[PDB]
């Protein structure tokens, strides 16, 4: 199975009970501290060790992140290694995010330019990527040499190429057809 | 330390240890407050094991305590086992009280090693005609009788019990391995009346009980004959079917994580054979004559787990599903049942003469049955007229009545020696019998016999 | 990385977020979370035993198979559609029990005991164990006391005796039910008991039978235990062994019981479908590997007990009385084909079989019996003393008669010996045949055994052997009544009444 | 509440509700843009049903908006649906309106109970002589066509249609399920034609179809045949092809997640015809008399789909390639077909005795094939050769011209009764036609008819 698949349940109850106790941004920064926290490869290391049981690698998580976590997350840290579930803590993480974007309606765009782009240009196309879209919007800018013009604009699975990259692409494909 | 029980496939129980305290490879397992004891096949990883029970698995849960008794399952040994009924784990099922034992051992052991082998070439009457005469027996030797459902195989196990272990100086283990309660009962019985019941130990495993049982009973009869090889002695075995050590293997396999081969078998089941069978053998201590009969499923000899049994033993008698068939008992095929003592510098010249013509005059006449079943007797040659007339009184002349078969027959048994085998097969090969019918010949015994019946059609 | 376990679904881990503690659900309570096929898997239900009822909301059951380290796997014994996921589950504390009683005989039941014929309630005093371990080896007693089966070819050739186990096996619609229906109907003055469990049929050919029975005076010594097409599979799979418990009530009490089992092969097919559904790894033809298990824990169970086994369990009630439970299983092989896998393990467990064949029911055989592939194991010690005094080795006989008669089909001339045997053989086979619902005594048919082996019938030509069979069991009935309920009264065979059986028969022959 | 689609894998569509608001198992659900209907199989947990789409999946994407009936799918039942063609869904498919109906019915129920059952052996002659002598029907009993491709199946099933229909006065309900869209056209304008539509009602869920339908479409033909017999009236239902709603089983097995049983069917094949056969049967409020034509795959009968068939009918017959490529119609095995009114405590003794004797005299021809082929009949003997040439007149006489084979051959069909079929098998079982020769009792109707064609 893919690992979206295995890590919907626990995202989807780790949003279920911060929408109800309303803690949100908590269970957020513990999960990205948690992500980061498992990516590192020292506790990487030592979460594939064969001799140490699963309540002591919870024990040995829930000691290097500390403070960063409240008791319910403690429980959750718990529940997830008791099922062996420790490697799908990046991807939880991020299906976590994707539910809170969608609760507080919002939408994370990456637009990519050829030149730079000033701050009246950002707030442009975040309005008419937010009349579109029927979300706030958060633009993230970025660099490109192979670009000669235009804009491209990626939000989930759509984009718009307004780029002069995928002009000559279609008018390559016109005329050779 | 203790574990617990986390799992209950079927027969298949999964228990989880602390990870300094897991269970070694056949390490027996008490289960707490239930009369169960289960057996460790596999470990699985992170302390936990898979087992097997020897017992039922109705009052089992989940979260149940479970010792380790540190050893593998050690049953009695000794002469306090003779005339006592055991199981598998080897508390008695008589109603005789506890077993006066002084030594127990592991039923989990090496096979013996090469420089310990020992073969002898003493031959070994029976009193049956065609086993006589196509199959000889080898002191301390291994005999397999083959066979589908209903041709004979316990009727022939109990006429080379009662022509063999009755009048045996020594000692005797049967082995019932995934059969009828009804047998084992009427065996039981039979060796109370017949006085003969001091000199044989029972174990019995039936075909009701969970297939741990049915998967190490084999084990358990076979180390309580290994002790009597070992202290010295000439022992009897005999067991009643060796193919159900194989089925229960079977029903367990894919439980236990493996992948099927060929013809839905375990993966493992030459392997499981040879260690079985390996143990079974004579050494330079002493001599275990076995007699182990072989169930044929479906009547298929090319049946992968026959066809693995034919090379572990020295004499191979086959019997026929045709034959029996035919009405015709013993019902041993004389074309397809070979022995390793069938060799003229064992037996004679004269017996390997007579036997070799035997088997010439019925494989020709194999050859010509189709050809008279379509167009007729007449339509032969003079030769093929003598040759078919002289191996229908053959084929008659192989049947014989049995002492344990008057309950099937209505007649009596009859005992032959080998030297009236001998000189009545080669008085009907050198035409002597060519002016009696072929009818004279059927279930009579002893060469005049049939000279007797000839006079009363 | 493996797939997704029945309690990874966020109700549970939330759950476990609230409080880590397992004391959140009590120990023999637990809630559904899948529901398919008949196959409900539960999460919780932590002190359940293998076998143990299950409790759901409706009145509907269901019972443990599966116990996985996260979940439990359950099937239901009813309908399952109503279950839903959500509801709550509990433990009984019990194991599947019925009805047991002399008060079920005349009654049509379901696989659990409720009444189906509209008849009113079962007053049964009694409740018992549907899943049983068979008794030991030290408490079983020789099988040596008759059961009749009404038929010449079964009584003679292939005898049943009390806690004998006898397999009818062959091809479809030819005549198994019909052997095992009338082996029911003439237990009717013989004091055992019947049960008859039908096993995958349709409901209008298991009401066919039961008026079949009422017809001949026999329904009200037979229980019927039904699991018809459209019930659930685990109703299916459960029905012969509460049929075998219920016959086992008058086993441990020291009468003696039939059971007719008409399709253990619709029970494989049934337990083949529960435990695919289960996901347990299959063997040939998609079969479990532990299929002979369930047919040798059932057919183990009938069985001859001892008179101590009887006082043990009576307490000293029931003395110097043994008990018996005689078993009839039946299998439908497909076009001849035993090398199936069901097959070849209930020959395998059975005290003997009979064999029946498409080609002598088209040939006006009509009881089918080949008795070259049919056998008992028991023989002539399940039988009287005249039966087994004028049966002994007419089956071997008859199948060297099959060898001959194919060997000498174009033969121009043979020997006197060759032409009496074929004689007698044509005759014997010609006696074999018998009409459905025709049941003979024991002085009936050893009068016909009287006239086929004493050489009476050599005179008497094919097409008149039937006509001399009934025509000589008139003329004793007019004339010999003494005598037929002589031997009538236990099978009995001296000098005296061998010479007034010859008398009758030359008399019969004589002035006939 | 409303749910939304998760995965399509052709037709099996799983759909996510709210978790106090999950469908249970047979509910119907619509999807709200395209009006597909949805049936709901299991329960997979976590909100989710996993379903079999009625109709095309070509076109859904992931994201749609499913709305839950709150019940079964219904179908109009009563006297509105006579006349008239409808689909799985209950909707007409003849360009005729709307069925004006008072009530619907699901088409899920159980079968009716032990006590419930009715007993019968009143004989229904249906004109064909291999049929009324060798397996013959009950009124309110059930029959089974056994045959391979191309047998004769459907030709047999409309010719006793066109027979029964003489004596019979209440209503008909016919199921097409999974044949040919041109055969039900042919037998609509045929009833059409001859003014008999307005007792037959009409189902059809056939080979063009999405499995879903011909899964279901069996269903909702039996339910009318249901309400008709729960009326108490007398009704027949015809259903071409059952193996159809079978192998629609076999089609969305993998899909649903089940382990393959033996030769790659469905596991709750036994299960899944259980529950569908037995609500064909006749109850004490009223009778249903059935005709079904049973496929058998690549001409095997052992195959596991006719051989759990078997055992769900009362009277069984099997047809044969080898006997139709002797040219012999309507092609019956007479040693296969069996039935459970051929007991002399029915039919009496003379029918009993004539079909006997007719079986033994073609078992005794069947086992001498071999050594006809390789020597000839010849080297047979006196009674063997009298019983090949009697087995060969009985051959050739079990053939009959029909009234629906009229276009094939331009014969005329034959009615033949019951009485003239046992006093003609009789007489040539007795010898009183062995100066005949064998092809004049061929393809004709009664024994006096091969008297005429013998002298020709
Ligand atoms: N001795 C007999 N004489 C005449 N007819 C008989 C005899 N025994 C059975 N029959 C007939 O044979 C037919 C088939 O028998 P039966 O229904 O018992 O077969 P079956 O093999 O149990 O069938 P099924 O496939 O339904 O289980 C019946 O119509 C019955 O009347
Ligand atoms: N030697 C024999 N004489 C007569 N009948 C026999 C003989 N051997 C076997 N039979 C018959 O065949 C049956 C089956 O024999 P059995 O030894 O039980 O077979 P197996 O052990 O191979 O299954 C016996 O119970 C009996 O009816
Ligand atoms: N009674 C008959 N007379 C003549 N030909 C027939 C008859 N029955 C069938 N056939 C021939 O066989 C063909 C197939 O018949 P059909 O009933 O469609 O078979 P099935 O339903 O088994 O597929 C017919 O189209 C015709 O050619
Ligand atoms: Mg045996
Ligand atoms: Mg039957
Ligand atoms: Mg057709």
């Amino acid at each position: 199975a893919e690992l979206t698949t295995l890590a919907r349940p626990y995202a989807k109850a780790a949003f279920e009970y911060a929408q109800a106790h309303q803690q949100l941004a908590d269970w957020s920064a513990a999960l990205g501290v948690l992500a980061a926290v498992s990516q590192d490869d020292t506790v990487r290391q030592l979460l594939k060790e064969p001799q140490l049981t699963s309540s002591a690698k919870a024990q040995s998580l829930i000691d290097v992140c500390g403070d960063k976590l409240n008791a319910p997350a403690q429980n959750f840290v718990r529940t997830v290694a008791e099922n062996k579930r420790l490697e799908l803590l990046p991807t939880i993480a991020e299906m976590y995010e994707q539910l809170k974007a969608e609760q507080e309606k919002s939408v994370e765009v990456e637009v990519t330019s050829a030149f730079t782009l000033s701050k009246e240009q950002q707030d442009k196309l975040a309005k008419a990527l937010s009349a579109r879209l029927s979300r706030e919007v958060r633009l993230h800018a970025s660099e490109d040499a192979s670009l000669i013009g235009g804009v491209i604009i990626r939000a989930g699975d759509l984009v718009i190429d307004g780029s002069v990259r995928g002009k000559l692409a279609k008018l390559a494909e016109a005329l050779k057809s | 330390s203790s574990g617990r029980i986390v799992q209950i496939i079927g027969a298949v129980i999964d228990v989880e240890f602390p990870r300094d305290a897991v269970p070694s490879i056949y390490e027996a397992l008490k289960v707490q407050g239930v009369e169960t004891t289960l057996e460790v096949q596999q470990q699985l990883g992170d302390g936990v094991v898979r087992s097997i029970a020897m017992g039922s698995t109705e009052g089992l849960k989940r979260g149940l305590n479970v010792d380790s008794t540190g050893a593998a399952i050690s049953v009695p040994v000794g002469k306090a086992t003779l005339g006592r009924i055991m199981d598998v784990l080897g508390n008695p099922i008589d109603e005789a009280g506890p077993i006066g034992e002084e030594e127990r051992w592991g039923i989990h052991r090496e096979a013996p090693s090469y420089a310990d082998q020992a073969g002898g070439n003493e031959l070994l009457e029976t009193g049956i005609k065609v086993i006589d005469l196509v199959c000889p027996f080898a002191k301390g030797g291994k005999v397999g009788l083959f066979g589908g459902a209903g041709v004979g195989k316990t009727v022939n196990m109990m006429e080379l019990i009662r022509n063999i272990a009755i009048e045996h100086s020594g000692y005797s283990v049967f082995a019932g391995v995934g059969e009828r309660t009804r047998e084992g009962n009427d065996f039981y019985h039979e060796m109370k009346d017949s006085n003969v019941l001091d000199k044989v130990a029972l174990v019995y495993g039936q075909m009701n009980e969970p297939p741990g049982n049915r998967l190490r009973v084999a084990l358990t009869g076979l180390t309580m004959a290994e002790k009597f090889r070992d202290e010295g002695r000439d022992v009897l075995l005999f067991i009643d079917n060796i193919y159900r050590y194989t089925l229960a293997g079977t029903e367990v396999s894919a439980l236990l994580g493996r992948m099927p081969s060929a013809v839905g078998y375990q993966p493992t089941l030459a392997e499981e054979m040879g260690v079985l069978q390996e143990r079974i053998t004579s050494t330079k201590k002493g001599s275990i004559t076995s007699i182990q009969a072989v169930y044929v499923p479906a009547d298929d000899l090319t049946d992968p787990s026959p066809a693995t049994t034919f090379a572990h033993l020295d004499a191979t008698v086959v019997l026929s599903r045709d034959i029996a068939s035919l009405g015709i008992y013993p019902a041993v095929d004389p074309l397809d049942s070979t022995s390793r003592q069938l060799d003229p510098l064992v037996i004679g010249q004269d017996h390997y003469d007579t036997a070799r013509g035997v088997q010439y005059v019925l494989q020709r006449y194999k050859e010509l049955k189709d050809i008279i079943a379509i167009l007729g007797m007449d339509e032969l040659s003079e030769a093929d007229k003598l040759l078919v007339a002289r191996a229908r009184k053959i084929q008659r002349f192989l049947s014989q009545p049995f002492f344990v078969a008057e309950v099937f027959t209505g007649s009596p048994g009859k005992y032959v020696s080998l030297k009236d085998t001998i000189a009545g097969f080669k008085g009907i090969l050198n035409g002597d019998y060519d002016h009696l019918p072929e009818q004279a010949f059927y279930m009579v015994g002893g060469i005049e016999e049939a000279v007797e019946k000839a006079k009363k059609l | 990385m493996q797939q997704l376990n029945p309690s990874e679904i966020s109700e549970i881990i939330k759950g476990r977020i609230e409080k880590l503690d397992v004391a959140s659900q009590a120990r023999n309570e637990g809630t559904i979370v899948s529901v398919s096929d008949g196959i409900v898997r539960i999460y919780g239900l932590a002190d359940v035993m293998y076998g143990e009822m299950i409790e759901f909301p409706g009145g509907v059951y269901g019972m443990a198979l599966n116990l996985e380290q996260d979940s439990v796997g359950a099937v239901v014994l009813g309908e399952y559609q109503g279950l839903a996921e959500g509801m709550n589950a509990k433990c009984t504390g019990r194991i599947l029990e019925v009805p047991v009683g002399p008060e079920l005989l005349g009654r049509v039941v379901d696989a659990l005991g409720n009444p189906i014929d509209g008849k009113g309630p079962i007053d049964a005093k009694a409740t018992d164990a549907v899943e049983k371990v068979a008794p030991g080896v030290i408490w079983r007693k020789s099988v040596d006391q008759p059961v009749q089966t009404g038929y010449k070819s079964v009584d003679a050739m292939i005898p049943v005796g009390r806690g004998q186990r006898e397999l009818i096996i062959g091809d479809r619609q030819i005549g198994k039910t019909a052997l095992a229906v009338d082996a029911i109907i003439n237990q009717k003055d013989s004091g055992i008991k019947c049960v008859y469990v039908a096993i995958g049929q349709k409901q209008s050919t298991i009401a066919n039978v039961v008026r079949k029975l009422e017809e001949n005076g026999a329904l009200a010594n037979t229980i019927v235990v039904a699991a018809s097409a459209s019930e659930s599979a685990a109703l299916q799979y459960l029905a012969p062994y509460s049929g075998c418990t219920m016959g086992e009530y008058f086993r441990d009490r020291g009468e003696d019981a039939l059971i007719v089992y008409d399709d253990l092969s619709k029970q494989a097919v049934a337990y083949r479908q529960i435990s695919l559904l289960l996901r347990r790894p299959p063997g040939r033809e998609a079969y479990p590997g532990d299929v002979f298990y369930l047919h040798s824990r059932l057919l183990e169970r009938a069985s001859r007990v001892s008179e101590e086994y009887v006082e043990k369990f009576t307490n000293g009630a029931v003395t110097g009385k043994t008990g018996s439970l005689t078993a009839l299983p039946i299998i439908e092989t497909q076009a001849g084909d035993v090398s199936a896998f069901v097959p070849t393990n209930v020959i395998s467990i059975t005290d003997g079989q009979i064999f029946l064949e498409s080609a002598m029911f088209n040939s006006g055989i009509r009881p089918a019996v080949n008795a070259g592939i049919s056998v008992s194991r028991v023989g002539g010690a399940a039988q009287t003393k005249i039966i087994k005094k004028l049966s002994g080795g007419i089956r071997t006989a008859l199948a060297q008669y099959r060898e001959l008669a194919a060997f000498a089909q174009f033969a121009s001339d043979l020997d006197e010996a060759t032409r009496k045997q074929l004689e007698h053989g044509q005759r014997v086979t010609e006696l074999m045949k018998q009409k459905q619902y025709a049941p003979m005594s024991i002085a009936e048919m050893s009068l016909s055994l009287y006239a086929a082996e004493r050489g009476f019938l050599q005179d008497v030509e094919i097409a008149k052997v039937g006509s001399f069979e009934q025509a000589l069991i008139s003329y004793f009935q007019r004339e010999h009544a003494a005598l037929l309920a002589k031997i009538n009264e236990k099978g009995d065979f001296n000098d005296e009444i061998d010479a007034g059986i010859k008398a009758g028969i030359e008399k019969f022959k004589a002035t006939q």
